[PDB]
């Protein structure tokens, strides 16, 4: 049961990984999980605001 | 046809109209619900009281002078005496509630300044003196607002709080508190803020008598201004609504 | 508690470097050692902890400014370790002309404040 | 991957997208095309490096204590925190509450005390490292009964090879670790205030299992936390001070920053 | 026996390294993760959101809140300036301590653009007008508005909105910029200058205070880590 | 994963959850909803770490003897017994049968004892540790023939590499080792009675396989026992009182819990 | 002959694993057998007695 | 040879940890399980069994 | 692999291969059968060993220091650069625009350095080496707090062991890494001049993590370069001269080639 | 995910390999990129030079 | 535990090698490459181009 990901390459290649240990509090620390969400801190009134109109109207 | 400048909010029997303010703020993106069937712990059945405790507690007054530091109040502990919302959470041991802040202050167009209100959770505050922790009876103090410094407050052999308003009484910038659900009172521009909170914590449910999950700071930045004749006597009223409020663990009054 | 921590840029003040005992809660002063100016953001105090330790200090002064060199007629100077307290400025002339002078001048202390000790070099 | 510029032209229209109102504590969402003519640039540049699992996992020292083979201090003893060093309670005080796995590791270095005894010939010292969860009988003395580690957990290691290394799970009663707490632990406020009520993550010991010489060999631990698998919320603003004790949050005032000559000086 | 080799490199301990090792309790039964809200998937989600920048960091004014407030007026003059200062945002004293300035200090490089949002806190009946100018390295800080105007400037007119954004973009020769001070990576100048004249009307303040948020926009980036140059310790905190 | 709380609410019927008799012998199974009003909650929580196995597989010290290179102490020698200690030996007797493999571990750790000899240099020390069944010819003296090991099994370990370590079959004449036994030896009712009747497991001796050095060094072996594959029978109480001799079941009577001040204190 | 099982991991991911030796008294010992019967201690009475009805009748 | 790198963690020796050993008593053959009553599969089945409770636990 | 000879006959032809015209600054593609008859030769001969990667894919030393384990000097810096060494450096050289990913060893070797202390017994010698960004704390003293390397990555390494060794990306702000700089760092063309402008690759340090023994011993650590994955642009000739500055292209000036007796000598 | 090669064998057999690391900046350095185009250098002149052909014309 | 045994040549340093290594900067964002003109992928390629030779490199 082998698991074959993608490695880190520049722009402008897999590697292989098998777990040995039965705890899963014991496998390597996950590096690739690139995800953005700034809606929760950034931007946070209650109602939308365009941004070309008017902030107050 | 409307403004987007006017805005009401009715909870229980209170209503609150603004007539000028900014949009509302709602803490990290969550309105405040109840607590999951799939996230609880305590196995006894919860009361709600939904009207009597979910109303608008309108708190004492304090006056915006021009040398004024700032001001904080632990949430939890200002409404502890409160209505029917003090009286349930003396009687039951766990309790879980959300917020509405609604700050308000105004002025005529010839004065001038600017508040920051933030709500800050999990706010733990220093000591003037490094051996100690700060007793309750300086950290607290329900009914009342208490004060920031504007000068730091001598160490020795004490009890006292860290005061200090720039290192907010938690060793950090003031001007980075802009990190919690905050908003700006400008009184050229604003009257009001208006700060909805969900429950934060790292447990489904907690004591409120000895945790404080918020508390609010509204501080100054830009202080008060005006020219000789106009009215010199500027206060600052706060009122919260406690949202979507449970409680579990029925037992004698008293929090001892 | 021990004798206090040593900076440098800051000393002990008259008082605390005569004191030989320090209690719990005890606190000493620095001031600004000569060519160092005083930052207003920190405070130069510390305190003596309950293990016998004083709290963590940072520099508590830096390094003052030599005044700009200037500019020197028919030459140029090159500047490389900036104008702060301790630099050491060089001078040189272009093709055709003798320098006449002091070749360098260091950044010290006089009186004061900090002065580059050596004048311009004509050339 | 970051968002790519998008090529803009002139403008006269009523659109205002540079105007807005801070009050309203929301962040403008404005690009550099809104206030100038851009062109069309492909950005390949990503956000990797700046996942907080990726800031937070990388090993950092602790704590470190040292023990003998002769005396009185023959063992070693620490309460496990991660606020006694600066580095690693700074990076992970960013956040209220965070989420972690642990991967420890220990760097044991000995190194022969000076002393009048002759003919030393040593052999190779062997340490025992034991953690005892709250509630454990502690050790009180080096040749007790509780080293026989029934089911308490324990590491031993001979001197000359890779160091120690095991892996830790989260370990904590409350959904997430709190890196801050605002409230007492009795029900009348009064006692410990802060984050030193909900620190009862244990005990650490460790010994020398041999005395190895007839002459003194002074043993030092070394403690390296790796957090692996983080969940952080709530984000918090950076320690603007230096922090003074591990157990309270306790400050002495600083300035908001450093000062320069003029509101119009370009240089610090 | 399966025959193998050792390879350089072996039996080392790395501070940055990825293997499995060994748990300690096995089948630990962890406790499960409630919602808690706000979690944090990445630092630029924080680097984006307003800090307020202290300008007037000048001499006592940082033991107070002044540093925060830009002193502007009412004087018989136009053209003269408000305030000044370098595009470092990790290692000038005006930049070095916001939230963006902190997230900088632990990363060698930076890239991207920078929002600055003013915020004008006088009264409702004054009234402004205000030039915002960035420019590029290659000639010294220019000393006249004139100068300033040469460069990507806004004019700000004080209206019903509060609030105006200053883009400043990104004109790198490079792709990436040292956060530490670096004649070769230089970033240029930020300057202000009074377009009119703050003008009010009698029995009203003529002395009123602006405000600046800083901000990432979204294409900024960071690289290789490194470890903070402000926290210190002498001995551990016990 | 344990059982989830079923919601309930008010009662006013003849059903009698909680009336029950406990003369009976049985316990009742009664849940919280049977006596209040509860919500629905679901439980993740799992027993996995209270399984027998996972409670027993856990190495610990059963015994540690030491061994010279010079002089009469030149080898040691151990009959085994799990009963030597108290912690692993108090955590098997909560069931009467048990069957398991073995997992056994030795640290081995020398020290140079002190002496008047001088130009010491010592070179690696390499020990030998064997395992003699019942009936075997045991080790009269350290250059015995019987450390040929033809039969015997035997394990050779230098000094300065990972703990040797083997694995161990049931190795029992009956269908599960005993922990109690309710009986003597002999059918005439004498002799030894306990469970020293159906200890037969054999002996250990170790020895250096080398003397190393010209002066005296002393090796200390620690034991260490892991039951892997673990199948129990029969519950009992345990130990209220403290062990006194391997042998026997022995005690010093003691009182059966600690005191308090008053029925109505609730403080230890 | 590899054999892929599931690691212990939270609520609200396998390993692989191979045996070397032909014994079988030398594998990893079983940590995954989740499994309980009360009911020979607990309730160990000939005739059932249901919760709601009265013990002796 | 088959080029690996040792990890740090090796040659260490865990009371808590698991992997397989060579047999010292290669193909013994063990004795067969007759069926004994009152098998254990989890220590909460002896935590949930009546325990009578020393209340009175005063003085002697 | 390398063409193979075409077989030719003799020619009679106005073709004409070899007269060229040289001052167009193009290189005759010229073969030998042009000019004379020649057979057909089938060349299994390859360009293999010629490859740019396979040319600079060779460890080299750059740099080697010494620190001690007492008195003032205990620790040691080194502000990374390749042109310490001249080997590398030449090599690197024929191109003016390199792109490579590192491979770095290092060899630590340690020396009893001669004292009068007596009963000297030293145990395993543990070193660290530290890289720090530009930017970082540098380390004031030896046993200072940055040595807890929170964020900057580290290395422990114990006497007796495989040589340490990791891999390192491009690391570049530029495109590609840059052998020459014609230009200063100042817009006032006054300042650096040279490829010093572009140097800011940070700093390394390495130090003992105990002292071992009561006796000095001094370790010198010496650093090995392996560029992999490179990519060159721009060739450039060879230096005739010989390095005198690492920070300038500074040269004594040198003949064009070696002198021999006469224009028409076959003996150098 | 093995990738199988060639090795480097005389004129006139396959080798195996796996990616341990996530990085791409930690493989084996490439041995085995055979490729010229001496055009760029030499031979660089805007109009085509014919070899039997006269240069100058 | 999988039984290895370590071959003659283990735990070496040869100068010409080629083995992987852990890296020290993990998940590094490498700049992209621009076009560059002249790029070499051999050594052949520069020793093809002409070059001036010193035939009177005769005395001074
Ligand atoms: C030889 C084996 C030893 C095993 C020692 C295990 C120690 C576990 C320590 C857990 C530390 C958890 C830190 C939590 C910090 C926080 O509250 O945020
Ligand atoms: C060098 C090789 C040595 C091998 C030694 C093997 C020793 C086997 C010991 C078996 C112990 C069995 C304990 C049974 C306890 C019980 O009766 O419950
Ligand atoms: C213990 C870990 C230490 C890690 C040290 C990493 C040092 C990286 C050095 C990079 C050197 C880059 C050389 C570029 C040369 C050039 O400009 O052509």
């Amino acid at each position: 049961g082998a698991q074959v990901s993608t490695q880190k390459t520049g722009a402008h290649i897999h590697y292989t990984n098998i777990n040995y240990y039965k705890d899963a509090a014991s496998n390597s620390a996950n590096r690739q999980d690139f995800t953005q969400d700034p809606g929760k801190f950034t931007e946070p009134v209650k109602d939308i605001m365009i941004k070309s109109l008017p902030a107050l109207n | 046809g409307y403004s987007d400048r006017a805005r009401s909010i009715t909870l229980g029997n209170s209503t609150i109209t603004t007539q000028e303010c900014a949009n509302v703020v709602v803490g990290y993106g969550v309105w405040p619900d109840y607590l999951k069937d799939s996230e609880a712990t305590a196995e006894d059945q919860p009361t709600q009281p939904d009207v009597a405790t979910c109303r608008f507690y309108t708190l004492d007054s304090v006056q915006w002078q021009k040398t004024s530091p700032g001001w904080w109040w632990k949430l939890p502990d200002a409404l502890s005496n409160l209505g029917l919302f003090g009286q349930n959470m003396q009687y039951h041991y766990l309790g879980r509630t959300g917020y509405t802040v609604h700050v308000q202050c105004n002025a005529s167009k010839f004065h001038q300044g600017c508040l920051l209100v933030v709500c800050v959770p999990e706010a733990e505050m220093g000591c003037a003196t490094l051996d100690n922790t700060p007793s309750s009876a300086e950290l607290l103090g329900g009914d009342s607002a208490k004060e920031f410094a504007d000068k730091p407050v001598a160490s020795g052999s004490n009890k006292l709080v860290q005061r200090v308003v720039y290192n907010a009484g938690m060793g950090v910038g003031v001007g980075n508190l802009t990190i919690f659900p905050h908003q700006w009172i400008n009184l050229r521009t604003n009257n009001s803020a208006t700060i909805v909170m969900p429950y934060t914590n790292s447990v489904p449910m907690d004591n409120m008598f000895r945790h404080n999950n918020v508390t609010l700071m509204v501080i100054p930045f830009v202080p008060l201004d005006y020219c000789p004749g106009s009215t010199t006597y500027v206060p600052i009223t706060v009122t919260i609504a406690p949202m979507c409020a449970e409680y579990n663990g029925l037992r004698l009054a008293g929090h001892q | 508690c021990e004798v206090p921590t040593r900076l440098n840029s800051a000393s002990l003040k008259q008082p605390y470097i005569t004191q030989n005992y320090f209690p719990v809660g005890t606190v000493v002063e620095y001031e600004c050692r000569p060519g160092y100016r005083r930052e207003p953001s920190l405070s130069p105090k510390l305190t003596c902890l309950q293990n016998l330790k004083w709290s963590t200090a940072v520099e508590f002064c830096k390094k003052k400014s030599c005044p700009n060199p200037g500019e020197i007629r028919n030459g140029q100077i090159d500047v490389p370790g900036g104008i702060l307290f301790g630099a050491t400025i060089s001078f040189s002339c272009n093709t055709g002309y003798k320098l006449f002078g002091s070749t360098s001048s260091f950044c010290l202390i006089s009186g004061s404040s900090v002065q580059w000790s050596d004048p311009l070099p004509e050339c | 991957r970051v968002a790519d510029t998008v090529g803009t032209g002139p403008t006269n229209s009523e659109a205002i997208p540079a105007l807005t109102a801070a009050e309203t504590g929301h962040t403008s969402q404005v690009v550099p095309g809104d206030t100038m003519q851009t062109r069309h640039v492909k950005n390949y540049h990503s956000r990797s490096e700046s996942t907080i699992e990726n800031f937070l996992c990388r090993s950092a020292c602790v704590y470190f204590t040292e023990y003998e083979n002769s005396g009185a201090k023959r063992y070693a003893e620490w309460v496990l925190t991660p606020r006694q060093a600066a580095q690693l309670r700074r990076k992970l005080e960013f956040f209220t509450y965070v989420r972690f796995d642990l991967e420890l590791t220990f760097v044991i270095t000995s190194t022969q005390q000076p002393s009048t005894t002759q003919n030393q010939d040593a052999q190779i010292l062997t340490h025992q490292i034991m953690y005892v969860p709250p509630g454990g009988p502690v050790p009180d003395k080096v040749d007790s009964y509780v080293w026989q580690t029934s089911t308490n957990p324990s590491v031993f290691w001979t001197e000359g090879n890779a160091p120690p290394r095991m892996s830790i799970p989260f370990l904590s009663i409350g959904n997430a670790y709190s890196n801050f707490y605002d409230g007492w632990s009795e029900f009348s406020r009064n006692g410990v205030y802060g984050i030193n009520t909900l620190n009862n993550m244990g005990t650490l010991y460790a010994r020398h299992v041999n005395a190895g010489s007839t002459g003194p060999i002074k043993s030092t631990i070394r403690i390296y936390f790796k957090p692996k698998h983080v969940k952080a919320w709530i984000p918090r603003p950076p320690r603007l001070c230096q922090y003074e004790k591990a157990k309270n949050v306790n400050f002495q005032p600083s300035g908001v920053t450093t000062t320069r000559q003029s509101i119009t000086t370009m240089t610090n | 026996g399966l025959p193998t080799m050792n390879t350089p490199g072996s039996c080392q301990f790395l501070t940055s390294d990825d293997f499995q090792s060994p748990s300690a309790m096995p089948q630990y039964d962890v406790t499960p993760e409630m919602r808690i809200p706000g979690e944090v998937k990445n630092l630029m989600e924080i680097a984006e959101v307003d800090s307020v920048v202290p300008v007037q960091n000048v001499g006592e004014k940082v033991n107070s809140m002044e540093a925060y407030q830009i002193p502007v007026r009412s004087n018989e003059g136009s053209g003269t300036q408000v305030f000044g200062f370098p595009l470092q945002p990790g290692y000038s004293s005006v930049f070095s301590r916001t939230l963006l300035g902190e997230i900088l200090n632990y990363y060698t490089h930076w890239s991207g653009s920078i929002k600055l949002t003013f915020m004008f806190c006088g009264s409702a009946m004054a009234t402004g007008k205000f030039l915002l100018a960035y420019s590029p390295p290659g000639a010294g800080a220019p000393t006249k508005r004139v100068d300033a105007m040469l460069g990507t400037h806004v004019v700000w007119d004080v209206g019903l909105q509060s609030s105006c954004v200053l883009c400043i973009p990104w004109i790198s020769q490079t792709h990436y910029r040292y956060v530490t001070s670096d004649e070769y990576t230089a970033g240029g100048f930020i300057t202000c200058w009074y377009q009119t004249n703050i003008v009010v009307p009698a029995d009203a303040q003529s002395s009123c205070y602006i405000m600046c948020f800083v901000s990432a926009c979204n294409d900024f980036s960071v690289r290789l880590l490194k470890d903070t140059p402000f926290i210190s310790q002498q001995n551990f905190f016990q």
